[PDB]
């Protein structure tokens, strides 16, 4: 990335305090609620008729954990997101048909979830580093699209 | 909002399209597929090969919709309601893609109506596609 | 379009902001400057250093306008006519930037209103900022 | 910049036919007319009140030629746009305070201008090549942004 040692340390340090289980479920659910059109990919999950129905849907929470899991692992290859997400990039394009703009929406949702959770701790400079990360991830994931 | 001038410009330029609307619609799609490959994610079920009948068929449908919006330039929200519903509830195309298609429609018109594609007309057509896009996205949330 | 639930949600959330709107205005700007440095191009005449009085003052102004908007949630276009004018004819901020400030505002509210920043409230506020953005860029052309 | 050899030949072949003076003036003028907010940088150019006042303004024409001139040079260094555009990138940021979004708007306008001029010759695939190029140039111009 174009992350500063200081930017890398801030990312890394906050992440260490994250419950991926909880943040993953919340991030994905918020996505489905704020940007309802993203539900187009999760018809099989069930009832996403209400915020409550989305936030409570176990399938949402479980997919949320899977996605953040994968994200979490990419934070260890911050200097080669491209290579880390290559296979996932193909899958998303060729099998899932997910428009890369979704990656960007989630990224922003993720940042709102972190601010939500960390309050004070999530400072302007920490947000700035995360914004670089989420953009980086979105790009990596979109890289293999053709 | 579209001004009287804008409306005149659009009716004029679209007037020239005439019977080629269909072909220009198909061409705009193809340009879009080639330039902004991400848009292809919405047509996994289509044959996107050059001269695809699916693309031809779709190009016509889009062109008809635009022609209908021009015909009802003073009542677009109502003339496009049905299509607004479809995109919001079924298709659920991410809003950013409207700008991409809009752009490819402008390129197509430019490539075909050199005499009419004046700066003034270009500005009017851009405002118009923006308004159509806004209508089609209005019921998203 | 803002539903009645939306308007309720917004009014509730903003209600909680209270005497901190100005500080949150300043915080969202600071967050904007750092995360999206392209936004800085519009404030060459400001001291963008942390805790700058120019930034604080401007933060107050923005916050106040939002307040006014929430208050006239039913008549935004009218409530913000002056501001839409200013931005369209004087400031001429590119429309892409509104989405950036909007995002930094959500982040700021989330960071400060934990209990209140529920998924439904999040959805409402986003829509709200979106509408406000629409109003502010409506007379651009 | 994923310019395949055939994409590069295509850009170069067409670029051979362009009257940079002419296209330069047309592209800048059209920008000022389609996205009137962009007029904010040229209050010293005089009368930009109507399309004809813009399109025929001797200052707009001369500036357009200047801009497309730098662009043309860029086309001979498709390999090193960032390097090519570095001092200009700095100037646009630090001295002119030009939001980079301006660079993307101009690129789109230029594409419409090339379509306008070449008609049928500006095929779908040629457009796709130029789309990559204007993006690459806008990116290069924004690169020194801070
Ligand atoms: C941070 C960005 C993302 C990451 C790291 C990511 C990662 C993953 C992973 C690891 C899987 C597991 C699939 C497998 O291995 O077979 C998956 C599946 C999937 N993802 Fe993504 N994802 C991301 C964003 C998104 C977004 C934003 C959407 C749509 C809103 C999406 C839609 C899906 C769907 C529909 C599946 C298939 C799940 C199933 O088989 O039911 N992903 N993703
Ligand atoms: C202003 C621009 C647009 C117009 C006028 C338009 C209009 C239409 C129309 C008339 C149809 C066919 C509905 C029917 O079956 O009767 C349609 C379908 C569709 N559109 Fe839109 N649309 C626009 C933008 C977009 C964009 C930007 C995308 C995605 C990149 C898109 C994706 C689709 C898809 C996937 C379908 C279904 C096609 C099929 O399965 O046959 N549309 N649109
Ligand atoms: C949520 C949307 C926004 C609102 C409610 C808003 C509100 C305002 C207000 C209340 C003022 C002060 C008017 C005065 O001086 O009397 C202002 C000025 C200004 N705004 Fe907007 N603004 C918004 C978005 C933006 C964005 C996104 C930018 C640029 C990134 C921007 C750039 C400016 C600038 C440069 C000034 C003048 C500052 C000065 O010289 O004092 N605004 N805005
Ligand atoms: C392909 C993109 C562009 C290129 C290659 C380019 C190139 C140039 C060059 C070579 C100069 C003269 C440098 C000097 O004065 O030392 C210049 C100046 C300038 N550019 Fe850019 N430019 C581009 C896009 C833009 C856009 C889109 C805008 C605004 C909408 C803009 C705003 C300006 C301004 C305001 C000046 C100074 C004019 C004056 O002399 O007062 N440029 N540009």
């Amino acid at each position: 990335m174009h992350l500063t040692p200081e930017e890398k340390s801030a990312v890394t340090a906050l992440w260490g305090k994250v419950n991926v289980d909880e943040v993953g479920g919340e991030a994905l659910g918020r996505l489905l609620v704020v940007y309802p059109w993203t539900q187009r990919f999760f018809e099989s999950f069930g009832d996403l008729s209400t915020p409550d129905a989305v936030m409570g849907n176990p399938k949402v929470k479980a997919h949320g954990k899977k996605v953040l899991g994968a994200f979490s692992d990419g934070l260890a290859h911050l200097d080669n997101l491209k290579g880390t997400f290559a296979t996932l990039s193909e899958l998303h394009c060729d099998k899932l048909h997910v428009d890369p703009e979704n990656f960007r929406l989630l990224g922003n949702v993720l940042v709102c979830v972190l601010a939500h959770h960390f309050g004070k701790e999530f400072t302007p400079p920490v947000q700035a580093a995360y914004q670089k990360v989420v953009a980086g991830v979105a790009n990596a994931l979109a890289h293999k699209g053709h | 909002v579209l001004s009287p001038a804008d409306k005149t410009n659009v009716k004029a330029a679209w007037g020239k399209v005439g019977a080629h609307a269909g072909e220009y619609g198909a061409e705009a799609l193809e340009r879009m597929f080639l330039s902004f490959p991400t848009t292809k994610t919405y047509f996994p079920h289509f044959d996107l090969s050059h001269g695809s009948a699916q693309v031809k068929g779709h190009g016509k449908k889009v062109a008809d919709a635009l022609t209908n919006a021009v015909a009802h330039v003073d009542d677009m929200p109502n003339a496009l309601s049905a299509l607004s519903d479809l995109h919001a509830h079924k298709l659920r195309v991410d809003p950013v893609n409207f700008k991409l298609l809009s752009h490819c429609l402008l390129v197509t018109l430019a490539a075909h109506l050199p005499a009419e594609f004046t700066p003034a007309v270009h500005a009017s057509l851009d405002k118009f596609l923006a308004s159509v896009s806004t209508v089609l996205t209005s019921k998203y949330r």
